[PDB]
């Protein structure tokens, strides 16, 4: 590009920016989501015995978007960083990769995918671990964004991170909801259980 | 009750073999049965998770079973669905055994341009038939051209988004760069130049005459503004063979 009246040579687009169409007067920024950089990009150097510019290299001609797992917040930028923990980029040129969406979560850095919570586990947006269900409350199937409460008369097959809900047996009962079993002592009680 | 794996019932027994793994298309009736139980294994394609059930359950769209007693079946690996027959039968138009017009599974079909100036669409017609996903007896198939799956059991593979495509194959690729290889879970950008504003494409459209794609993955074409213009004769659309 160039902006100057009267000169002998063009001037190569900076990295960060590009000129995709000829005789720009200014060269124009890359957008959110794509970078670009040539290290090549020399701007021409005039001689000055003889008043004669040289060493012009051209600069970037369009825009590189940035690719999966990868996003770019902002403009005027010459690189873009891996997506941060618990979000992910699943497509090329993001402008800011989405969070995880509720029952999955992403523990690595660059990731253009969400792994499924396990059983037993929930998790909301975002999320760096799939979070063990607390007491009380039941997540049967994988990725559940939440965990519900056992039932009344019923109680939670583990003390931590439940996966099923078990009917109090014959000659107990189950008075409150959110009832759970506890290794400790008997198998088929706990503080609220059966 | 009978073991995981296993199933017993009055009025059948046995195992129903994969239909897609023999030439002749017809699945194959086995016996196979539990040694100290006696109940019947349970058939390719279905697990049985829990003791003593009558019947078998067909695995998930996106997992697979392909040995005779599971317990569980597995996710489709990454690139990879969970579709009647594999990769090549389910595109397949020609039939092998007049019986059963095995293995024409005319399960892919694609609208775009076709032999001659004349523009088809869909290329494959007729009322679709094998369109199964929850049993999946064999190896799981390949992603037909135009679809990824990035994340293993997904139910159905995705399509590609418009200004991204998916070729068949990297040697069958014909606009993709050099360093480039496709496996099943990647969408690549359309080259610059060229666009695609469809789901599912295997290739990118060329910009006509008159308008430019100056940017990667471009969804729609850009138009020529006034005092500028774009003429070039090679510019073509990919022709599909029927
Ligand atoms: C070529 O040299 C010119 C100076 O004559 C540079 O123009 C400026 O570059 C800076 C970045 O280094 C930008 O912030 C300014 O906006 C530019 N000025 C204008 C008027 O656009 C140009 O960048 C140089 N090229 C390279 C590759 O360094
Ligand atoms: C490739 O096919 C596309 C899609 O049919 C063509 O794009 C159309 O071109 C016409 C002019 O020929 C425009 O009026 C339409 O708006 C375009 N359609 C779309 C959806 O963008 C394109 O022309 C074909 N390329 C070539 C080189 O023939």
């Amino acid at each position: 590009f160039n902006d100057e009246f009267s000169q002998p040579v063009c001037k190569a687009c900076w990295s960060g920016s590009f000129a995709s169409k000829r005789g720009l007067p200014t060269c124009e920024i890359a957008q959110p989501g794509t970078f670009t950089n040539v290290a090549a990009a020399a701007n021409a150097t005039f001689n000055t015995a003889t008043l004669i510019p040289t060493g012009l290299v051209k600069g970037a001609q369009a825009p590189t978007p940035c690719g999966m797992g990868y996003f770019q917040s902002s403009a005027e930028t010459t690189t873009c960083t891996a997506c941060a923990v618990g979000t992910y980029a699943d497509q090329a040129g993001l402008a800011a990769c989405k969070p995880c969406q509720p029952g999955r979560y992403q523990n690595s850095i660059g990731q253009r995918v969400c792994k499924p919570c396990d059983m037993g586990t929930y998790s909301r947006y975002g999320g760096e671990l799939c979070t063990k269900c607390p007491a009380g409350t039941v997540a049967s199937k994988t990725g559940s964004s939440q965990c519900t409460p056992c039932a009344a008369g019923f109680y939670a097959n583990a003390p931590d991170s439940a996966t099923s809900c078990r009917a109090c047996p014959r000659g107990y009962y189950g008075p409150y909801s959110g009832a759970y079993a506890d290794n400790l002592g008997d198998e088929f009680e706990g503080p609220r259980g059966c | 009750k009978c073991p995981p794996g296993t199933y017993r019932n009055t009025w059948f027994s046995g195992q129903l073999g994969s239909p897609f793994i023999t030439a002749d298309g017809v699945p194959v009736a086995t016996t196979l049965t539990e040694l100290g139980s006696g109940c019947s294994q349970c058939p390719p394609g279905t697990y049985a998770p829990t003791f003593g059930m009558s019947v078998c359950l067909p695995c998930p769209a996106g997992t697979f079973a392909s040995a005779p007693g599971a317990t569980a079946c597995q996710q489709c690996k990454p690139g990879t669905n969970s579709l009647m027959g594999d990769r090549t039968q389910q595109m397949a138009l020609v039939v092998t055994n007049a019986a059963n017009d095995f293995p024409a599974l005319r399960a892919y079909t694609i609208s775009g341009m076709v032999a001659g100036p004349a523009y088809a669409k869909p290329i494959v017609t007729g009322p679709d038939t094998n369109f199964f996903m929850a049993g999946k007896s064999e190896t799981c198939s390949t992603n037909l051209p135009g679809y990824y799956t990035d994340v293993d059991g997904l139910p159905i593979q995705l399509p590609c988004k418009p200004g991204t495509f998916m070729p068949f194959d990297t040697a069958t690729a014909n606009l993709l760069d050099t360093g480039l290889t496709v496996d099943g879970t990647q969408c690549y950008t359309c080259q610059t130049g060229t666009f695609n504003d469809e789901f599912s494409q295997p290739v990118c459209k060329a910009c006509w005459s008159g308008s430019f794609a100056s940017k990667r993955g471009l969804p729609t074409c850009e138009i020529a503004q006034p005092g500028t213009f774009t003429n070039v004769a090679a510019a073509a659309n990919a022709t599909f063979n029927t």
